[PDB]
RNA sequence: UGUAACGGGGCUAAACCAUGCACCGAAGCUGCGGCAGCGACGCUUAUGCGUUGUUGGGUAGGGGAGCGUUCUGUAAGCCUGCGAAGGUGUGCUGUGAGGCAUGCUGGAGGUAUCAGAAGUGCGAAUGCUGACAUAAGUAACGAUAAAGCGGGUGAAAAGCCC
RNA sequence: CCCGGCGAGGGGAGUGAAAAAGAACCUGAAACCGUGUACGUACAAGCAGUGGGAGCACGCUUAGGCGUGUGACUGCGUACC
């Protein structure tokens, strides 16, 4: 069973988040957890509670065994951007788009 | 062995029960046609045409069934000058199956 | 009676686009830029076709030169020598013999070495 | 179109360009270059023209035996399936049926059957009487559209 | 100064080929308990070369 | 049918040998350069390098008509400053004299890839023999 | 019927739209050549 | 700025003159197949044709003939949950604008034909409105009055509380 | 029910013809951004295509040296208004 956990409109850009997931992608679900655990970015912790999840699923609505579970599939798409302006000197007003994105995990065996 | 030939206003080389594609013949889409004017022969030994066309050499082969190539876009062009027309184009075709090479 | 305009649009958009697969950056992906790069391939295509026969022609002479050059003659009098043989019409392309049975192109240069003489 | 026609921005030295009246037919919200206004599509149909036009496509109706004329036609009573079987039994189920001077009854019946209309001969318009499979029309009515149309 | 052209979603691309992260293969195990650890770091229950320090 | 065209995985090739010697530089370039395009065979095929291994020896008692022996340019550019270098025939065989074969050669075959290519098939030496005994190349002649 | 009859040959003919495309016919400049008074929308002189 | 006054290599002929015979060379000419326009022959006339001669670069611009869209009639008809419109592949088709078939999606509308009427076709107008790239994960985070530690609380504490 | 911070978010289960209608909810196009796969690419110079064309990868017919994706190398080649 594939099984898969995603995390929606993250506050992370996704540029941000990319960088992490790629850190991770195909690795067995056990190492992952601690490359994760190590890594010093925000969108770690994101995508760490993702794979867990992911995981728990795999575990408590299909087959499961952690041991024999691979982070086959990882991949983070962009959301929708919150867009606020910025008062800038001399009148000029800017846009800024807090952004947003969409983890999804993807843990199997086979 | 083998022979060239004129047909489609094009030559063509070839051997017996090979195919080849000619400019489209008026011919029946099955009956056999004969090509009185081959310009070549061959084997370990030769007839090149001392004027144009080997002495007694002539063709054989079946039309195979007529067609149409592929389209082709004519695109014309005239950058600035306001000007461009576009025409299509496919282009009719014979096939034949050549049986007969006779030196 | 007012009118949609916006799903044929759509169509010639789709259309162009299409002829653009493989055209890269947004020559593939934008309409703008497909478009002329679309109208252009038209045109080299255009070109180019005559251009074949061009390019052919004088890719096949090279090496029936080549070919008579090794059986001792140059291009120009093999074909004059072929020329004036009895007449003796006979293709640049098909004298592809040249390339594949090479003891026949020989017997060319021969039936060519001798009408000129 | 709603709204002030007042200049949306200096003339020169912003970046954007012209603007002179936020109702542009090129702007958003509001414009049409050649807004539209109610319109008379009647014509004019010369007087001979139209007869002639009349008097030529009943010739076709007869060419086409689609003109069934009889003396007299009506119902008893204001009934549609009174009127439902006598075009049952004359075979008719596309009819104009266009009677000398109009009953009533008739009238109401084909009020409701829609393949069949009734007319008087003073009625009787042309696209109708192409339109339909079969037009009727009694000898009476012949009569005042013979002289109709001289 | 500004581009005059748009710069292609390639060569963003290449801009961050060097923008990749490095994982760690740098953890080690305490030898007296369990514990995996950044090296030359404390354990997270307090350890260290063995020999737990840092009471708390 | 579709004319034939030369594979690069099944082309011939063939060492050879020459001795440039009193030969006039440039009408023999001209020969060099043609069979390295393999223009004398089924070069029929421009998109792919047909030509032989040729090897040239000698290089330094090469031929050169006129002048051209004192008064020929030879010009470079190393691209600073300004910094335009210039040597001249005489002074090209004294260092390095394998070079004017090359720059001879290098500029009658064509322009980028293939051409490029061709070229490392022309091994020159200025001195009378070489290392390439494992070839075994024919000798030829022009 | 309604819908077999048709109007004679020649009688109601096409009518010149214009700016409607290079291959129309009279796309751009609909017709009215380049610059100057007489293109301009009313743009004219007096009888 | 750099060889920089044969395009280059290179040439003592690969320059120059004379003469002769070749060859290469264009969308010119020819050959084969195909379309159209403007003519007439010959077969033979609600005339198309073996045709047959000739013609078919094109801005402004004129003339001609068509495509598709929206709405009206033809239509209480034809198609359609045994799957409409729209989206999206694919195949076929016309000289082209286009057309048809069909997988997937979609899930309720669509309309042949011949006519009728136009808010009838977009890449540009520093066009209008929305969406989204770019620079870029760069500048910057708003007075250089300043922070440190222990303890708490908390899922988490440089910023909260003591 | 499960992971998660008594979260957000998500996976199950169940409802429904459909959740490939889950409430930012019909259809869901384009730009723009990603994952996977095939083919290419780290000695090579320019409107990026067009003409030729090896290899590689998948459809032809019972091989016919075809088609499709890619495209080494190569002729030509300065967008549009
Ligand atoms: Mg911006
Ligand atoms: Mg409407
Ligand atoms: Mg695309
Ligand atoms: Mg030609
Ligand atoms: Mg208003
Ligand atoms: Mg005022
Ligand atoms: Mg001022
Ligand atoms: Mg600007
Ligand atoms: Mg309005
Ligand atoms: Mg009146
Ligand atoms: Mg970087
Ligand atoms: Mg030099
Ligand atoms: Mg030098
Ligand atoms: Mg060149
Ligand atoms: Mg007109
Ligand atoms: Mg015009
Ligand atoms: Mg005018
Ligand atoms: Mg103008
Ligand atoms: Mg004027
Ligand atoms: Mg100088
Ligand atoms: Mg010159
Ligand atoms: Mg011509
Ligand atoms: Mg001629
Ligand atoms: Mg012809
Ligand atoms: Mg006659
Ligand atoms: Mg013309
Ligand atoms: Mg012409
Ligand atoms: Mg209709
Ligand atoms: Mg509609
Ligand atoms: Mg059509
Ligand atoms: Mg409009
Ligand atoms: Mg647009
Ligand atoms: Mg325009
Ligand atoms: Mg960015
Ligand atoms: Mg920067
Ligand atoms: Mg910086
Ligand atoms: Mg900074
Ligand atoms: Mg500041
Ligand atoms: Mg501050
Ligand atoms: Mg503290
Ligand atoms: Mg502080
Ligand atoms: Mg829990
Ligand atoms: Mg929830
Ligand atoms: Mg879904
Ligand atoms: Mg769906
Ligand atoms: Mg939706
Ligand atoms: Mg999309
Ligand atoms: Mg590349
Ligand atoms: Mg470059
Ligand atoms: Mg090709
Ligand atoms: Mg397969
Ligand atoms: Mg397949
Ligand atoms: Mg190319």
């Amino acid at each position: 069973m594939e099984t898969i956990a995603k995390h929606r409109h993250a506050r992370s850009s996704a540029q941000k988040v990319r960088l992490v997931a790629d850190l991770i992608r195909g690795k067995k679900v056990s190492q992952a957890l601690d490359i994760l655990t190590y890594t010093n970015k925000k969108a770690a912790v994101l995508v760490k509670k993702v794979l867990e999840s992911a995981i728990a699923n795999a575990e408590h609505n299909d087959g499961a065994d952690i041991d024999d579970l691979k982070v086959t599939k990882i991949f983070v798409d962009e959301g929708p951007s919150m867009k606020r302006i910025m008062p800038r000197a001399k009148g000029r007003a800017d846009r800024i788009l807090k952004r947003t994105s969409h983890i999804t995990v993807v843990v199997s065996d086979r | 062995m083998y022979a060239v030939f004129q047909s489609g206003g094009k030559q063509h080389r070839v051997s017996e029960g090979q195919t080849v594609r000619l400019e489209k013949l008026d011919i029946a889409t099955g009956e056999t046609v004969e090509f009185a004017e081959v310009l070549m022969i061959a084997n370990g030994e030769e007839v090149k045409i001392g004027v144009p066309f080997v002495d007694g050499g002539v063709i054989k082969a079946e039309v195979v069934a007529h067609g149409r190539g592929e389209k082709v876009k004519i695109v014309k062009f005239r950058r600035r000058k306001h000007y461009r027309k576009q025409q299509g184009h496919r282009q009719w075709f014979t096939d034949v199956k050549i049986t007969g090479i006779s030196a | 009676a007012r009118v949609k305009r916006g799903v044929i649009a759509r169509a010639r958009h789709k259309k162009i686009l299409k002829q653009a697969k493989g055209y890269y950056g947004a020559r593939s992906r934008v309409y703008r830029v497909a478009f002329q790069a679309v109208i252009k391939a038209g045109q080299y295509a255009y070109r180019d076709r005559r251009q074949r026969k061009r390019q052919f022609r004088q890719l096949w002479i090279a090496r029936i030169n080549a070919a008579a050059r090794q059986n001792g003659i140059s291009y120009s009098k093999f074909i004059n020598g072929l020329k004036k043989a009895s007449v003796e019409i006979d293709r640049k392309i098909l004298a592809d013999i040249a390339v594949f049975d090479k003891v026949a192109f020989t017997a060319l240069v021969e039936k060519a070495k001798a009408a000129l003489a | 179109v709603t709204g002030s026609g007042k200049k949306p921005w200096r003339q020169k030295g912003t970046g954007r360009a012209r603007s002179g009246s936020i109702k542009s037919p090129i702007w958003r919200s509001g414009g049409v270059t050649f807004a539209a206004r109610p319109q008379d599509h009647s014509q004019k149909v010369n007087k001979k023209m139209y007869r002639g036009a009349l008097k030529s496509i009943l010739s076709e109706l007869v060419r086409q035996d689609r003109l069934i004329v009889v003396e007299k036609f009506s119902v008893e009573a204001p009934k549609t399936k009174l009127l439902a079987q006598k075009l049952k039994d004359m075979a008719l189920e596309d009819v104009l049926i266009i009677t000398g001077e109009l009953d009533e009854n008739l009238f109401l019946a084909a009020r409701n059957l829609h393949k069949v209309d009734v007319r008087d001969a003073t009625g009787i318009d042309p696209v109708s009487l192409i339109a339909f499979d079969k037009v009727v029309m009694t000898a009476d009515a012949v009569k005042q559209v013979e002289e109709m149309l001289a | 100064a500004v581009q005059q052209n748009k710069p292609t979603r390639s060569k963003r691309g290449m801009r961050r080929s060097h923008d990749a992260l490095t994982a760690v293969t740098s953890l080690s195990v305490d030898k007296t308990s369990g514990e995996k650890h950044l090296r030359h770091h404390i354990t997270a229950d307090g350890y260290y070369r063995g020999r737990k320090v840092i009471a708390k | 049918m579709k004319t034939f065209t030369a594979k690069p995985e099944t082309v011939k090739r063939d060492w050879y040998v020459v001795d440039a010697t009193g030969k006039t530089l440039g009408r023999l370039a001209t020969e060099l350069a043609r069979r390295l395009r393999g223009k004398h065979k089924a070069e029929y095929t421009p998109h792919v390098d047909t030509g032989d291994y040729i090897i040239v020896l000698n290089a330094d008692k090469v031929a050169v008509t006129g002048n051209k022996r004192t008064d020929k340019v030879y010009y470079h550019h190393t691209g600073h400053i300004g910094g335009i270098k210039q040597a001249t025939f005489e002074e090209m065989i004294a260092r390095r004299p394998e070079r004017v074969i090359e720059i001879a050669v290098k500029g009658m075959l064509p322009k980028g890839p293939l051409g490029r290519a061709m070229f490392r098939k022309l091994k020159v030496y200025a001195g009378n023999e070489h290392n390439h005994a494992a070839q075994q190349p024919q000798v030829l002649d022009i | 019927r309604l819908n077999t009859l048709s109007p004679a040959e020649g009688s109601k003919k096409a009518g010149k739209r214009l700016g409607r495309g290079i291959g129309s016919g009279l796309g751009k400049t609909g017709g009215r050549g380049h610059k100057g008074q007489k293109s301009r929308s009313g743009g004219g002189v007096r009888r």
